[PDB]
């Protein structure tokens, strides 16, 4: 017969038997997750090694099929998805070597600890000492301390073993038909077989890059206002002209710019919008919250949650005997099996990572029809796009008074919404440079343009040149300083973090181009309204079974990624910034050093 | 004045396979459906042929009492000119059905912790069921161009597979048990009537 007819049973019957083992590994995990257990742990061991077993077999099993001979698109999806080698494809001496390195780096990230002479006692870990300690600390010379301590007492023992892993990850890429690492990491992005929707693996640096030239100017006058604001914070530390040092960035690497936050209040007279106090007062629990986050779903037609939500999932830290991880999830097992893993407060915070999370519900609950390989966003940035429009929807001040939760004497004025900008951009804006950055550096390290005896000297210079970021301490090539963050340590993409950043802002307007919205576009709120919510609802059950280009399109009628509706969102805060710069200069000089 | 035996039927401890569904003949008593008709004690009841508006007064041949107990989510497939897994591989209706069918959950029951395999269901098949038909073969299914030699292995599979049925699916996934009456009627005195 047809080799697409020997295939189709063949998918049929994997996908009948990973569902199960998917549901039993999951299972596992979640009994592990809210009962810590030793039994627990030996059972969340073997139904996970069983699981990964029957994957590894059955994708040996399915390397047998041609591709080359099967035309059929969502097939040949699976069958794709079905048929990568992994890291099998190296030596077994190559591959237990790889397995070592890795989970050695991960343990030094994990375990090591920082103090100063003569205390070798009272040594702090990365949590919750270091980030504190970065985050609340207003002292120069221990936030300096603190920075070149962790970056000094870690690097040492990761240069080498990532100088192996990178290495032997190039050599496992090229050996499954790659050019590198950052080949198989832009493989994501790619798509073919389309007729006009294609996309090459090699275009989305120049996409990239693109995106990045168009958002400079905003980034330039964001951070000459940064500057000046943390020159008036520190009167003889920071030049007029100078970049900004790594040590005084809110947190270790300087991702966020979110604590900066207290030191760049625009209007510090009048009071953010906290309304902790609402919350608290009306005798409100996390049964409520989630109500209200399933009532603000179901407005804009979306279903609503089953009732084995309700009875299964754990809404509140269980206290007593129990103990269990508190950051918030949403957990798909799988046959109808959804649930949220979160211990509730009453805050605001949790009132928006409530609707973060139903969000996420929501999106899983969207493709439970398509196929077993299929069962996710269309590439690794819609997700959690989708998580966040709700909390953007959500977070406006018309739906917090269509709830009955703030006063209605409460008018919105221009202040507190230069507020709110402010707010969204240092951490929406102050983190695109960073991403693109270091991705830039690890994929040009990964293709060989930097030779090894030079990484670090490459890894500040963009510092210098991109995100505008000053070194306080020279340094030597022993140093390993990228390697410290969590995702790099850990082998984990970190391109993802950018292009969903853009995303959102594209499907936010398209939705307001259904909500029939008047005004800015940082007021704009989907509630209410049956068009968005069907709009939404298109992309959402497609899941992975069309490229993404054709998802995108299908919401915002554009086949590509764009910023544009970035810079729209952000007009106000950027009008704003361009008055207030008259005197402060725009730009910054590389060659400057604190220390020069 | 013999009641027919519809009582034993609906509350029995267990009911076979999905592929081994059990059938009753019942002949020669007196059936009431007027019991179940204004009392609600199941989820779903739909028929097609006879309206349940008081339409016993009319006279039957004999009556069959197919039983099995099958997914929440397929239980859109017992009915005339459906298609699908339990409609091509299971158990496929007649296009002019005439009966009635009542579907009811059955979690408290069927549903075990770390899985209930004691259900069966026919996965893979060479061909398609005419109407009213019988299963019970445990041949291996061929997909590929060799022979499979009694043995899985490259194109060669188990045609049976079983519900793994646990107290934590969702509804669509939970188990449903589902009786159809037929009410089979020809040229006969047809004297099962139900008064
Ligand atoms: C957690 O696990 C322990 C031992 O495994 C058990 O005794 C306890 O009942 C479990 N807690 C719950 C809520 O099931
Ligand atoms: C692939 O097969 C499916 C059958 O499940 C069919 O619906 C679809 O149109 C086919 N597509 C192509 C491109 O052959
Ligand atoms: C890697 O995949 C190709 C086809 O994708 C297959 O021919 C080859 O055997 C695989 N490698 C190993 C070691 O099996
Ligand atoms: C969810 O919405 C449906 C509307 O089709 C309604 O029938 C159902 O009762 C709702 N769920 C709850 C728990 O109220
Ligand atoms: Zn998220």
């Amino acid at each position: 017969s047809t080799i697409e007819e020997q295939a189709k049973t063949f998918l049929d019957k994997f996908n009948h038997e990973a569902e199960d083992l998917f549901y039993q590994s999951s299972l596992a995990s979640w009994n592990y997750n809210t009962n810590i257990t030793e039994e627990n742990v030996q059972n969340m061991n073997n139904a996970g090694d069983k699981w990964s077993a029957f994957l590894k077999e059955q994708s040996t099993l399915a390397q047998m099929y041609p591709l080359q001979e099967i035309q059929n698109l969502t097939v040949k999806l699976q069958l794709q998805a079905l048929q990568q080698n992994g890291s099998s494809v190296l030596s077994e001496d190559k591959s237990k070597r790889l397995n070592t390195i890795l989970n050695t780096m991960s343990t030094i990230y994990s375990t090591g600890k920082v103090c100063n002479p003569d205390n070798p006692q009272e040594c702090l870990l990365l949590e919750p000492g270091l980030n504190e300690i970065m985050a609340n600390s207003l002292d120069y010379n221990e936030r300096l301390w603190a920075w070149e301590s962790w970056r000094s007492e870690v690097g040492k023992q990761l240069r080498p073993l990532y100088e192996e892993y990178v290495v032997l990850k190039n050599e496992m890429a090229r050996a499954n038909h790659y050019e590198d690492y950052g080949d198989y990491w832009r493989g994501d992005y790619e798509v073919n077989g389309v007729d006009g929707y294609d996309y090459s693996r090699g275009q989305l640096i120049e996409d990239v890059e693109h995106t990045f030239e168009e958002i400079k100017p905003l980034y330039e006058h964001l951070h000459a206002y940064v500057r000046a604001k943390l020159m008036n914070a520190y009167p003889s530390y920071i030049s007029p002209i100078g970049c900004l040092p790594a040590h005084l960035l809110g947190d270790m690497w300087g991702r966020f710019w979110t604590n900066l936050y207290s030191l760049t209040v625009p209007f510090g007279q009048k009071p953010n919008i906290d309304v902790t106090d609402a919350m608290v007062d009306q005798a409100w629990d996390a049964q409520r919250i989630f109500k209200e986050a399933e009532k603000f779903f179901v407005s804009v037609g979306l279903p609503n949650m089953t009732q084995g939500f309700w009875e299964n999932s754990m809404l509140t830290d269980p206290g007593n005997v129990q103990k269990a991880v508190c950051h918030p999830t949403a957990w798909d097992l799988g046959k109808g099996d959804f649930r949220i893993l979160m211990c509730t407060k009453v805050t605001m915070d949790d009132f928006l990572t409530a609707h973060h999370e139903m969000g996420h519900i929501q999106y899983d609950m969207a493709y439970a029809a398509q196929p077993f390989l299929l069962r996710n966003g269309a590439n690794e940035g819609f997700h959690e796009a989708v998580g966040e429009i709700m909390s953007l929807s959500a977070a406006t001040p018309k739906h917090l008074k269509s709830i009955g939760l703030l006063s209605p004497d409460f008018q919105e004025d221009n202040e507190t919404e230069i507020n709110f900008l402010l707010k969204q951009a240092l951490t929406i804006v102050g983190t695109l440079p960073f991403t693109y950055m270091l991705e830039k550096w690890r994929w040009m390290v990964f293709k060989g343009e930097i030779p090894k005896d030079q990484w670090m000297k490459k890894w500040w210079e963009m510092k210098r040149e991109i995100v505008g970021v000053v070194e306080p301490v020279p340094h030597d090539e022993t140093y390993c300083d990228p390697a410290s963050l969590f995702h790099v340590s850990n082998d984990y993409s970190f391109i993802r973090y950018y292009t969903r950043t853009l995303y959102q802002f594209q499907f936010q307007e398209a939705l307001c181009q259904a909500a029939k919205h008047e005004g800015p576009l940082h007021k704009c709120d989907i509630s209410n309204s049956t068009e968005a919510g069907q709009k939404l609802f298109n992309m959402l059950r497609l899941g992975k079974s069309e490229p993404w280009t054709l998802a995108l399109e299908n919401v915002v009628g554009a086949k590509n990624m764009n910023v544009r509706p970035l810079l729209n969102y952000f007009e106000p805060l950027f009008t704003w910034l361009k008055d207030q710069n008259k005197n402060s200069f725009v730009g910054w000089s590389t060659d400057w050093s604190p220390y020069a | 004045t013999n009641l027919c035996p519809f009582d034993e039927v609906f509350n029995a401890t267990r009911f076979a396979s999905v592929y081994a569904w059990n059938r009753k003949r019942i002949s020669n008593c007196v059936a009431d459906y007027s019991v179940l008709y204004n009392l609600a004690p199941f989820f779903t009841f739909k028929c097609y042929g006879v309206s349940p508006t008081k339409l016993n007064d009319l006279c039957f041949t004999n009556v069959y009492a197919d039983s099995f107990v099958i997914r929440g989510d397929e239980v859109r497939q017992i009915a005339p000119g459906q298609t699908g897994n339990i409609a091509d591989y299971n158990y496929k209706l007649p296009d002019d059905f005439t009966g009635c069918v009542i579907a009811w959950n059955s979690n408290k029951l069927d549903s075990k912790v770390s899985g209930n395999y004691n259900y069966l269901y026919r996965l893979f098949r060479k061909s398609n069921l005419k109407p009213f038909e019988r299963d019970i073969s445990t041949e291996i299914y061929q997909a590929g161009n060799k022979p499979c030699n009694g043995v899985a292995g490259f194109n060669c599979y188990f045609p049976l597979r079983s519900y793994s049925f646990r107290p934590t699916y969702g509804v669509g996934h939970q188990p449903y048990r589902v009786v159809v009456l037929s009410f089979e009627l020809l040229h006969a005195p047809a004297t099962v009537c139900g008064p």
